[PDB]
């Protein structure tokens, strides 16, 4: 019977405690994306776990793309060997999660104006301001789009089971206003 | 103007002939080129030819301010709650028709006959971006969705066997003079507070909204 | 363009009725092809009126006045025969109904 | 031909709803008359300024003009004419020239 | 010397106001051509100064009167040719919104937030905000009425 | 300005206080950027504005001038001495007979509720 | 409400910056006198907030001059935006 | 005198937290019947005391002349406003021989206030309320720029 | 020229400051005879309402309020202390 939200990004930052020569670093990787002018960082990236990073002269990086903690954790260890290998105190340490969003999909039109002019405490609808309809949870502090469709966002989660928590808690709201 | 009606459809109210719709994009028109004018001769008094959102927000400078915010960063209120939920409903799309006008304004992706319908003739030199066209979306949709309330508001103010033709599907609601009532009372002058100098002589001034 | 592509545009419009503005729009300039497949067009207008009233009468009533001019004797007998129900049986009733209600939309020859 | 009171009664019955009702003999005749130099004034001034356009015919589009300037009324329909100039204020080298001069006489010299 | 070297520019007051009292005619001459395809007349000014303006009758004007005292006043100023019956219109319309403005300012007047209005309150209000109506004829006549 | 000193003393006022010329001049700088900025609007309106149709040159011949300025005394200063007006005015007033009276030696005031009573105001 | 804001007055926890003195000058001037002190201590503030709020489109109208994200001087172009955005007359001062 | 005290308090923060903003630049960088003339310049006292914004009598000496002007034609017009509608001679004014007043002394006054400015009565809770909030916030906002710049500075 | 204030730079100066170039010569010869006009019609009104003060040393109330009377916008920031120079 099973509907449950997929991870669809995780942007995760991570420092490599040490300076770092972004010229030098972007010279022999080669493929990085390092340019005057603006910026000033190289962005580095994997075929697997397809991830983009954004590493920094601050000996801080920030990993995006991932579709699970576990992975973006493994894609934030593949980087401090590219800039490790070359002769560097790329000291993978204090990792961390800055956003989580998922995606679900309820598969029953939602009665949308129903829940918002009942709930208009939390949900919103400005048509010219942004297109569909809102909802701002107070705990856990996540926000949710939902559609029509009833396909919803989930965004904002600092941990995984935010994500969960969230969708676990705004289901039985949904399922009052499926459009029949 | 066929996103008016949209935008119209979108206030309250449906069915505007050709000829309040027409009416209604001059209106909209006038009011956009008059902000243009005065924000392009404060930023060239400032001395820059850049069009900017700085000059543009405080050129509102009123409770004008928060929903325009919220529209940039995505890029009383019992009331409006209270018709929304009376509102609630569904069936022939009824929810479905509401996003439409939401999703159809000029800043959605058609920026570009929007920019050369109205004047673009002024600043030859420099040409503005298209996050102010988005925002002169936002301030034409909200332009839009107040005319049509205060039509409304007027227009309430005022207060055998079926030969078949008529088809009991067909309402007359608004036109020239409601619209044209209410851009009167929409010109409150001033709050009156800018008005204040009462015993005097002459008067000419310009006005937005 | 030749006809068979005008009879599938026109078992396309006989699914729509089973926008409504937008439905007039065909249903109007059908009616301009008017000037065999006209006899399959106004063929649909008949059952139009056997099947609702509450429906938007804008396409109706000005096609129902083109629809006993056409002179083909088996719909506008049809057609007629609509009408002369709809009314009551006095004859002071449809006397004031032809003056007093339902405009005569023909300017022309008719 | 065509087959063949109530505007002043219709523009006093819908500005409010508590009666409020005026009295002729006093007030009324006070307004026609207002409503009469009003007219006279404005289409004074635009057949003058019609004259103006150097050619000697019809007076259109200059009351929406004189409307909009001098009292303030705007009308946001038939015609459309704005100012289209934004009326610079420095003409070619000189004026400037002026303006930094007694700049240093206010600064300095 | 003594300026104004025209045929003149008189600064007296009755001369002033007799050539500001009777009516012109528009008369043209016609050296070569002096085009417009329609000759002046003056039977329009006659005509335009004989309605039944306002303030005698007890409503605003309807379009035929209004248009009958323009012609009047176009061909009293030097102009020619017919007002285009869209004029009426735009004028009725300004019309009718100073009105609602005055209005609306003496019911500010009267009540804060069953009354009935009188003739001191709009002198009140024509006091306080006489920038609405031009001065002269009418305020001067205002203050011979009460 | 001495020039203004100078015009002064056509109409016999030799005892200014030295504020009048700068407040005078600054009022006719004022008025004067405000006449000739409205005829060149005028002149604007001969040369046939929109968002964008032609260009905007300039002549200003007296013509537009007289213009501006005819509309800003249809609203200020003080015309020529309106006395037929008046005259036909007060005649209606000098209408209706006095009331032809006696108090009998004292003051009539007005009726009480239109007599003022000058207490000190209060809620 | 409206009837706190004549229980407020009287005390010394709400009394207008603009002296009891300078208003009843004022008040006299232009011909009105009561023993009541509510009433000059009101037209006291609604003068107070109009100046206030003249103050605020100066700091604003002079925020934007420059600079957007030898001390501040509120000048003669700030004020002759401020006052004209209101009713209040244009200021066009020359030399020469 | 409270609403004094507090435009007072306004004053002295805005005084310290201006210098502070000054000199922390610098070191960034180094990288009864009375009369018409004491009631004018009382008057000018009490404006150049509002301007917390700017600065306190930082400006041009014709903008002070302009500003005590303005605001004694605004006073004056209120009282124009109040005795006109206290005279008024019209019916809808005026005691009813039944001692009917269509509208109290009250009501008088609200008007005044209305016609002039002013909108409602509670919009000047409003600007009070707003006054001291301002207080706190322009407070807030340079103290955090000062922790900030204490911080900047080491 | 006409008459006083010359136009040949005072007009010159006003138009010139506005930002503009073409104004033929009689014009500015006729707006300084307005001018001209306008400062004897003020000057006279604020007369009258010196001689009810029945002073002579015209001070600024007179053309303040002679500016009142004309309907005429009025004219701020003109303190008898802290002289001209």
């Amino acid at each position: 019977s099973g509907i449950v939200p997929t991870l669809q990004n995780i942007v995760a930052t991570v420092t490599l405690g040490c300076r770092l020569d972004l010229k030098t670093v972007a010279l022999h990787a080669r493929n990085a994306e390092y340019n005057p002018k603006r910026f000033a960082a190289v962005i580095m990236r994997i075929r697997e776990p397809k991830t983009t990073a954004l590493i920094f002269a601050s000996g801080k990086m920030v990993v995006t793309g991932a579709k699970s903690e576990d992975d973006s954790k493994l894609a934030s260890r593949k980087y401090a060997r590219i800039i490790q290998k070359i002769g560097f105190a790329a000291k993978f340490t204090d990792f961390k999660i800055q956003n989580i969003v998922g995606s679900c999909d309820v598969k029953f039109p939602i009665r949308l104006e129903g829940l918002a002019f009942s709930h208009g405490t939390f949900s919103s609808y400005e048509p010219e301001l942004f297109p569909g309809l809102i909802y701002r949870m107070v705990k856990p502090k996540i926000v949710l789009l939902i559609f029509v469709s009833g396909k919803i966002v989930l965004t904002g989660a600092k941990q995984r089971e935010e994500i969960y928590q969230a969708f676990e808690a705004i289901y039985p709201v949904l399922s009052e206003f499926r459009k029949m | 103007m066929e996103i008016q009606q949209m935008m119209f459809v979108s206030g309250e109210t449906n069915d505007p002939p050709v000829e309040t719709t027409s009416l209604i994009e001059d209106i909209v028109r006038s009011q956009v080129v008059e902000i243009v004018l005065h924000s392009s001769q404060t930023a060239l008094s400032r001395g820059t030819k850049s069009i900017v959102p700085e000059d543009v927000i405080f050129l509102i400078r009123h409770d004008k301010a928060k929903v325009n915010r919220l529209r940039t960063y995505l890029s009383s209120l019992k009331r409006l709650k209270t018709n929304d939920e009376r509102t609630k409903n569904m069936t022939k799309e009824e929810y479905v028709h509401w996003s439409e006008c939401r999703q159809a304004s000029f800043t959605f992706r058609k920026a570009k006959r929007f920019r050369e319908w109205c004047g673009l003739s002024h600043l030859a030199e420099s040409r503005p971006s298209d996050d102010v066209i988005d925002i002169l979306g936002f301030l034409t949709f909200e332009m839009v969705c107040s005319i049509t309330e205060e039509a409304l508001i007027v227009k309430m103010l005022e207060e055998r066997k079926h030969l078949f033709d008529g088809p009991d599907k067909d309402v007359r609601p608004i036109t020239s003079g409601h619209v044209l009532e209410a851009w009167r009372r929409l010109q409150k002058r001033n709050v009156e507070k800018k008005a204040i100098r009462n015993f005097q002589g002459g008067k000419l001034r310009s006005r937005v909204q | 363009v030749d006809k068979d592509m005008l009879l599938k545009v026109i078992n396309i419009v006989t699914e729509w009725i089973f926008t409504t503005k937008e439905k007039a729009g065909i249903l109007g300039k059908m009616m301009i092809f008017d000037l065999e497949l006209s006899k399959k067009f106004n063929q649909v207008i008949v059952d139009i009126f056997e099947s609702k009233h509450t429906e938007l009468t804008a396409r109706m009533e000005t096609a129902f006045l083109f629809g006993t001019r056409l002179s083909d004797v088996s719909i506008r007998k049809k057609l007629m025969s609509i009408l002369s129900d709809s009314l009551e049986l006095d004859i002071d009733k449809r006397l004031f109904y032809i003056i007093k209600d339902q405009n005569w939309e023909y300017l022309s020859d008719y | 031909s065509q087959p063949s009171l109530k505007e002043l009664l219709r523009n006093v019955g819908a500005d409010e709803g508590d009666g409020e009702t005026v009295i002729d003999g006093d007030v009324e005749e006070l307004l026609l008359d207002l409503a009469d130099e009003f007219v006279t004034s404005v289409t004074s001034f635009a057949c003058r300024l019609a004259k103006h356009r150097k050619v000697d015919n019809i007076d259109m589009r200059d009351v929406q003009l004189h409307l909009e300037r001098n009292w303030n009324i705007r009308v946001p329909g038939y015609a459309s004419d704005e100012i289209r100039s934004v009326r610079k204020f420095q003409p070619t080298a000189g004026y400037n020239q002026k303006v930094q001069g007694v700049a240093i006489s206010k600064s300095v010299n | 010397t003594r300026e104004s070297g025209k045929k003149g520019m008189v600064n007296s007051v009755i001369t002033q106001t007799r050539q500001a009292l009777i009516p012109k005619v528009p008369v043209v001459t016609r050296p070569t051509n002096v085009p417009g395809n329609s000759v002046q007349w003056a039977q329009d000014v006659i005509h335009g100064f004989q309605a039944l303006l306002a303030s005698e009758i007890y409503e605003l004007p309807e379009m035929d009167n209004l248009r009958t005292r323009m012609t009047g006043i176009s061909r009293e100023h030097g102009l020619i040719g017919p007002v285009d019956d869209s004029v009426i219109e735009i004028m009725l319309i300004g019309l009718e919104q100073h009105l609602k403005g005055i209005v609306e300012a003496a019911i500010d007047i009267v009540k804060y937030r069953r009354h009935t209005l009188t003739i001191e309150d709009m002198y009140d209000t024509l006091e306080q905000y006489p920038y609405l109506v031009e001065p002269g004829g009418t305020l001067l006549r205002l203050q011979s009425v009460m | 300005v001495r020039l203004l000193h100078l015009i002064f003393a056509t109409q016999n006022i030799y005892s200014y206080q030295d504020h009048v010329p700068l407040q005078l001049m600054d009022f006719a700088y004022r008025y004067t950027t405000g006449t000739l900025q409205d005829a060149t609007i005028y002149s604007d309106h001969a040369h046939a504005s929109n968002a964008g149709n032609a260009g905007t040159n300039a002549q200003l011949t007296t013509e537009d001038i007289r213009l501006a300025i005819a509309a800003r005394t249809n609203y200020q200063f003080k015309p020529v001495p309106p006395k037929e007006l008046l005259l036909e005015l007060a005649a209606e007033r000098n209408k209706k007979p006095l009331p032809a009276v006696i108090p009998t030696w004292g003051i009539r005031l007005p009726p009480e509720k239109y007599c003022l009573t000058g207490k000190d105001w209060v809620l | 409400t409206l009837e706190e804001i004549l229980e407020m007055m009287e005390d010394e926890e709400f009394t207008p910056i603009i002296p009891d003195a300078v208003t009843d000058y004022y008040l006299a001037k232009n011909g009105f006198e009561t023993s009541d002190i509510k009433i000059k201590r009101i037209l006291a503030l609604a003068t107070q907030k109009f100046i206030s709020d003249i103050a605020q489109d100066a700091y604003e109208y002079s925020r934007i001059r420059s600079s957007s994200s030898n001390k501040v001087v509120l000048t003669m172009d700030d004020l002759r935006s401020a006052l004209g955005e209101y009713g209040i007359n244009v200021k066009r001062p020359n030399f020469y | 005198g409270m609403n004094k005290k507090f435009n007072e308090i306004i004053h002295l923060m805005q005084q310290i937290r201006r210098i502070c903003f000054k000199i922390s630049l610098i070191r960034q960088m180094q990288t009864d019947k009375l009369d018409s003339d004491v009631s004018y310049n009382s008057l000018k006292r009490s404006i150049s005391k509002i301007l917390m914004a700017n600065g306190f009598e930082s400006t041009a000496p014709f903008c002070s002349d302009v500003i005590t002007q303005i605001a004694e034609n605004y006073f004056g017009n209120l009282v124009k406003t109040l005795k006109n509608h206290i005279e008024s001679k019209s019916i809808n004014k005026v005691m009813g021989d039944a001692k009917f007043q269509k509208v109290s002394n009250k009501d008088i006054l609200l008007l005044s206030l209305l016609e002039n400015g002013v909108e409602s009565p509670d919009a000047l809770y409003e600007y009070y309320n707003e006054n001291i909030v301002k207080q706190i916030s322009k407070l807030e906002g340079l103290k955090s720029r000062l922790s900030s710049f204490l911080a900047e500075l080491l | 020229s006409h008459t006083l204030w010359s136009p040949s730079d005072t007009v010159k100066d006003a138009a010139e400051s506005l930002g503009i170039f073409n104004l033929n010569e009689e014009a500015a010869k006729n707006l300084a005879m307005d001018i001209e006009y306008r400062i004897h019609e003020i000057l006279d009104q604020a007369s009258k309402f010196m001689r009810h003060g029945k002073r002579r040393t015209l001070h600024t109330s007179d053309i303040d309020r002679a500016l009142k009377v004309l309907n005429l916008e009025p004219l701020y920031g003109y303190d008898v202390s802290r002289p001209l120079v």
